[PDB]
RNA sequence: UGAAACUCAAAGGAAUUGACGGGGGCCCGCACAAGCGGUGGAGCAUGUGGUUUAAUUCGAAGCAACGCGAAGAACCUUACCAGGCCUUGACAUGCUAGGGAACCCGGGUGAAAGCCUGGGGUGCCCCGCGAGGGGAGCCCUAGCACAGGUGCUGCAUGGCCGUCGUCAGCUCGUGCCGUGAGGUGUUGGGUUAAGUCCCGCAACGAGCGCAACCCCCGCCGUUAGUUGCCAGCGGUUCGGCCGGGCACUCUAACGGGACUGCCCGCGAAAGCGGGAGGAAGGAGGGGACGACGUCUGGUCAGCAUGGCCCUUACGGCCUGGGCGACACACGUGCUACAAUGCCCACUACAAAGCGAUGCCACCCGGCAACGGGGAGCUAAUCGCAAAAAGGUGGGCCCAGUUCGGAUUGGGGUCUGCAACCCGACCCCAUGAAGCCGGAAUCGCUAGUAAUCGCGGAUCAGCCAUGCCGCGGUGAAUACG
């Protein structure tokens, strides 16, 4: 949805 | 040009023989607002077709556009979604217009290199009655009398 | 999302510069920093006094700081005490002649940021939003303004889903430059998150 | 044409100066 | 490139490393991070492992490569084609 | 990453290449005027507030 | 004639407000038509998809994402990756505690950060001849409280923006009609760029919009005359250069000026056509300005902010790498395919801006980039500066070329600590595709399109062919 640190994507 | 009907622009008449539809004629040779180099070439044929063919320049103009103009042309109208070739009367208006684009436009397509003996033997072909704008203007004549059938859808 | 802000809309015609002085390229950013960072120190301290407007005016090595409210009370202090220790402590970061003034607000009802940071504090006590706007409208034009606008805009009552809501009475021409319409704008934290109030109050033409 | 530094258009055209265009 | 009336360019700390080799009687691995060191003669007969941003890589040095930048020959992209 | 970046950005840097332009106000690294020392976005917010002086809207 | 089991939370009638129609009517917009130049093919630039990658940080997604956030990614920026480090921390306030530091220069190691370290030596007020002991800016370390996060949610938000759309609209108060949603007003005739006005009417008013007030341009005046101007005398190294002057050009503040005010005609009026005068005529040309609302449009990464998550780590410093990858596919662009062209030399005419670790005249070295000298100007003064297209003369002669300038070898210059990845520029050599572009598709109605150059922001430099501006030359066409 949208990568930005641990969630990336 | 829903509302009103645009209005014709006046041309600032050329500075030697004094005649509007000159100005006309050197703008359809005018690229990229060169109309010093334009007005130039125009010229420059002139000095040529008064050379050679020793009749006055401005007068083997007038005639060889009066050669080019078309009297009837094929337009697009409807009567369902059918696309009917329909013989029009040109206007005066427009006779002289396509008679000036042609003409540049058939100079252009000649072989000479340099651009002012493609206009002056063009125009003298034209007031001859040879020449690629008059063959393009004998073309456009034939396809309206060909669709004559449709006339009856004119306007 | 398409209207223009009010007040930049009018400057140099009805609505004058809150920094008045001339500087050159060399030292603009260095005094106009110098503005923003005296400014951040008073709306800061004399919001409670209802700070309406701060005036800045500059020559060399001084500032005027000319503060508007509506209750110089809180401003001057014990026979001019808050007045001296908030000079003190404000020529301490501009180490210049700071010479600070306070003006009254002839009527507060009639002033733009105020009328918003009433309604900006009275929806974060938890008062009726949709009222609290009505009432701000009522007495501006109570107070004879000729038109008044108020805009609130965020979860209003707390609800999910965010809105806006606003009322009006009189008029309002924000497409008219000779038309004298003070803006001011007060944000209100809330449990739930931020909502923004827009106050817009019509004087008059000129 | 502008595109050939090598020539005084082209050092026109990227506003530099050299053996084809001098000052 | 870098003007010649500057000096050939190396970090120094890495020609440091280099001499003292040359006066101890070398070989010893060098790790660096300075790819932007140019390569010199001294350096001549070493290897010297150059950071490319994931690994030291270590590069013998010969006499062709004596002009050249280190990290020409640490490549910094791992490729191997498509499909 | 920007607490630590805009506190970085008014220190001394080892060199005079790593220093860059740096909002005063918000703290953008991009489309930082010199004059005002502001970004695009705070230059604009403070001319519409007449936070600026002299600055106005311009037309023609 | 005529069931039931089973199944549903409805199936329905009329009417209302919309939206939609390959329904109708009446209008409009570069919507088509009429034109002129392009894109789609080529090479390159730049953005994106995709793949690849340790990472190729994140966002943006039909119009309205795609030279968009980025008005400047080699380091920094930088949010990603690798590795070396820091743990009240780079930063905020507050509490103690020890040292009891202030500040400025060093040393060892190390890629650096860091870790380890050594010198120059504290003002308040004081007991002061005494040893001095404390108190305190501020520092250092220890320990708390807390900081920090460009981690997530734009389906929790503010603010701001895009958009429909500069489209003519969206409404309210009272009255009237209707059981009611709601209607009327806002419909109707005429009119206009416009819910712009006129007339009519169970409507009468009013608000947000439209227009206007604001800015640039066009004519005129006034006030000003230096750094700007030179009409006329006087000198004149012949340069407005000196005397002189402000006339003019200008520059920049304030005014004048246009109102369909006048004539003719049509008309019930508002207006419409035409004409006069005038620099300008029917809103003079351009700008700023964007209704109630829509897209659960965009942005938690500019900032703010609820909530969720990370706390020797999703925080922090560093060096290096990546953001510039490349079987591919798309967008936006630059340069071209030539003779209305290309090249060389000479010679003209702008506007808006910019300029004290700045612009840099002029001189010298160098083919040159540039270097070295070296005036002037805090700039209507001095500089950027050459404007280019154009004008004159000369060369090429239809060729993949004296078209095109990609690619690549070699040699340099400049900025910068540093140009391997991955800079711009100069010089020698190289001299690719490309012969005007398939299906398809874009812009523009006049000082416009096309073409020609100029400046600025960002900025050390710069991948800018981008953006915002500026003027020079200057068209075609609109029946409908
Ligand atoms: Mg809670
Ligand atoms: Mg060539
Ligand atoms: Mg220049
Ligand atoms: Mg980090
Ligand atoms: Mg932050
Ligand atoms: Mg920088
Ligand atoms: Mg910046
Ligand atoms: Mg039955
Ligand atoms: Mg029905
Ligand atoms: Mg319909
Ligand atoms: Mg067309
Ligand atoms: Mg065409
Ligand atoms: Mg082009
Ligand atoms: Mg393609
Ligand atoms: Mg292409
Ligand atoms: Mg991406
Ligand atoms: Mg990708
Ligand atoms: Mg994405
Ligand atoms: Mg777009
Ligand atoms: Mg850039
Ligand atoms: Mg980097
Ligand atoms: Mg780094
Ligand atoms: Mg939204
Ligand atoms: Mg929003
Ligand atoms: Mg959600
Ligand atoms: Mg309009
Ligand atoms: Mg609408
Ligand atoms: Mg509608
Ligand atoms: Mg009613
Ligand atoms: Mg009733
Ligand atoms: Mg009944
Ligand atoms: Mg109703
Ligand atoms: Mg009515
Ligand atoms: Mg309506
Ligand atoms: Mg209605
Ligand atoms: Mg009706
Ligand atoms: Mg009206
Ligand atoms: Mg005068
Ligand atoms: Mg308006
Ligand atoms: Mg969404
Ligand atoms: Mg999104
Ligand atoms: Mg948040
Ligand atoms: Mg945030
Ligand atoms: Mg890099
Ligand atoms: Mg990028
Ligand atoms: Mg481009
Ligand atoms: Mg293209
Ligand atoms: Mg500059
Ligand atoms: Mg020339
Ligand atoms: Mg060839
Ligand atoms: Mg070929
Ligand atoms: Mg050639
Ligand atoms: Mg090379
Ligand atoms: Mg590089
Ligand atoms: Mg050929
Ligand atoms: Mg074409
Ligand atoms: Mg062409
Ligand atoms: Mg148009
Ligand atoms: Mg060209
Ligand atoms: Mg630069
Ligand atoms: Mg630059
Ligand atoms: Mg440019
Ligand atoms: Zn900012």
């Amino acid at each position: 949805k949208t990568a930005g640190x641990p969630h990336k994507r | 040009a829903r509302r009103r009907r645009a209005e014709v622009r006046q041309l600032q008449p050329d500075l030697v023989y004094g005649d509007v539809l000159v100005t006309a004629f050197i703008n359809k040779i005018m690229r990229d607002g060169k109309k010093n180099l334009a007005a130039r070439i125009f010229y420059d044929a002139c000095k040529i077709i008064q050379e050679k063919t020793g009749q006055e320049p401005l007068k083997v103009f007038k005639q060889a556009v009066e050669n080019v103009k078309p009297r009837m042309e094929v337009r697009s109208r409807r009567v369902g979604g059918a696309n009917y070739q329909v013989p029009m009367e040109v206007s005066p208006r427009r006779q002289q217009s396509l008679a000036l684009r042609w003409l540049v436009q058939a100079a252009n397509q000649r072989p000479e290199r340099r651009a002012a003996v493609r206009i002056a033997h063009e125009l003298m072909d034209a007031a001859e009655g040879k020449g690629g704008a008059v063959k393009k203007k004998e073309d456009v004549e034939r396809m309206a009398e060909a669709n004559r059938a449709y006339a009856h859808y004119r306007w | 999302g398409n209207k223009i802000h009010p007040i930049g809309f009018r400057l140099g015609i009805t609505r004058d510069w809150e920094s008045r002085w001339y500087a050159g390229k060399k030292q603009y950013r260095h005094l106009l920093l110098e503005d923003q960072r005296i400014r951040g120190l008073l709306e800061k301290e004399l919001y409670s006094a209802g700070l309406a407007r701060v005036d800045i005016e500059r020559a060399a090595d001084n500032v005027a700081v000319t503060v508007h409210v509506a209750k110089p009370g809180v401003v001057i202090g014990r026979g001019g005490e808050r007045i001296r220790v908030l000079r003190e402590e404000l020529a301490k970061l501009t180490g210049k002649n700071v010479a600070l003034n306070v003006q009254e607000v002839q009527n507060p009802n009639l002033s733009a940021p105020l009328v918003a940071q009433r309604v900006a504090e009275q929806i974060e006590r938890r008062f009726a939003v949709r009222r609290a706007i009505k009432q701000a409208v009522q007495r501006v034009m109570e107070s004879g303004a000729k038109g008044a606008k108020v805009i609130v805009s965020g979860r209003i009552g707390g609800a999910e889903q965010a809105r806006t809501e606003w009322a009006a009475q009189g008029r309002v021409p924000l497409h008219t430059l000779r038309a004298n319409i003070d803006y001011g704008f007060a944000l209100a934290r809330t449990t739930y998150g931020v909502l923004g109030v827009k106050a817009y109050i019509f004087l008059g033409e000129v | 044409g502008k595109g050939d530094r090598r020539t005084r258009r082209g050092k026109i055209w990227r506003g530099t100066y050299g053996k084809y265009r001098p000052r | 490139p870098r003007s010649l009336k500057k000096g050939v360019f190396v970090d120094d700390h890495l020609l440091e490393k280099v001499l003292e080799l040359n006066a101890k009687g070398e070989k010893r691995l060098i790790k660096t991070w300075s790819r932007r060191s140019t390569i010199v003669p001294e350096m001549v007969g070493h290897t010297i492992a150059v950071y490319n941003g994931k690994q030291h890589v270590p590069v013998y040095i010969t006499e062709n490569m004596v002009g050249h930048k280190l990290g020409e020959f640490a490549p910094t992209r791992t490729y191997r084609g498509h499909g | 990453a920007r607490k630590a970046l805009i506190e970085k950005a008014k220190r001394t840097p080892k060199f005079k290449v790593r220093a860059y332009t740096r909002c005063v106000r918000c703290g953008r690294a991009r489309s930082v005027y010199r004059f005002f020392g502001l970004c695009r976005i705070c230059l604009r917010e403070l001319a519409h507030k007449g936070q600026l002086p002299g600055v106005r809207k311009a037309s023609w």
